[PDB]
Order: C-alpha cells, then sequence, then structure tokens
C-alpha cells in the first residue's frame, strides 16, 4: 500500500523544489517495494521445495 | 533631427525584440530570469544556463 512503500494518499508537489525532492521519495518507494517483492519470491520458493520435500 | 528621430525608434524596436524571445512562456534573454536550469540525470541534477540579458 502507499504506506508500506512510505508514502501518503495525499502525496503530491507544488512547486519545482517540492518535485525535485519528490524523484528522491520515489526512488525510496521503488526500491523499498522491488526489495519486498524479491523476499516474496523467495518466500514462494521456499514453499516449492519445502513442498518437493513433502511429498 | 532626422538622424535623431530614427536613432530613438531603433532604441524601441530593441525592447519589442527583447521582449518578445520567448518560448512556451520562458525566456533566456529577456531580463525575467537569472538562470535556468535543465535536467541533466535522472537523479535530477541540473545543467546550469546563466542568463544573458538582451
Amino acid at each position: 500500500t502507499l504506506t508500506g512503500l512510505g508514502l501518503t494518499a495525499s502525496s503530491t508537489f507544488t512547486t519545482a523544489a517540492a518535485a525535485k525532492t519528490m524523484i528522491g521519495t520515489i526512488d525510496t518507494a521503488l526500491q523499498t517495494a522491488t526489495n519486498k517483492l524479491a523476499s516474496l519470491g523467495t518466500s514462494s520458493t521456499g514453499l516449492d521445495t519445502h513442498l518437493t520435500f513433502v511429498g | 533631427n532626422a538622424l535623431k528621430s530614427d536613432f530613438d525608434s531603433l532604441r524601441d524596436q530593441i525592447t519589442k525584440a527583447a521582449s518578445n524571445a520567448k518560448f512556451n512562456g520562458v525566456s533566456i534573454a529577456n531580463g525575467s530570469t537569472a538562470k535556468l536550469t535543465f535536467l541533466a540525470n535522472s537523479d535530477g541534477s541540473g545543467f546550469t544556463v546563466t542568463a544573458k540579458t538582451l
């Protein structure tokens, strides 16, 4: 969600300086989202390996 | 007096030319700003162009 990515429902920019700051904010949001999805993918591979072992 | 009148009319045409030097509302030569900053990289670092008032 937006709060899980470090943003808010009201996040925006009203000036060129605020947009220059928002560049780094969105950079952090994309980085944390890709780290979260990477952990979910590793968890899915771990579930698949455990399913093979259980069989 | 004729030479002086021509001189003053050319002086006013300079103001017309300098005031119309705009591209979609922004100008680097009409004196309205001291510099323009264009993007240089994806982090938002700038490529400054110093204004040259005309």
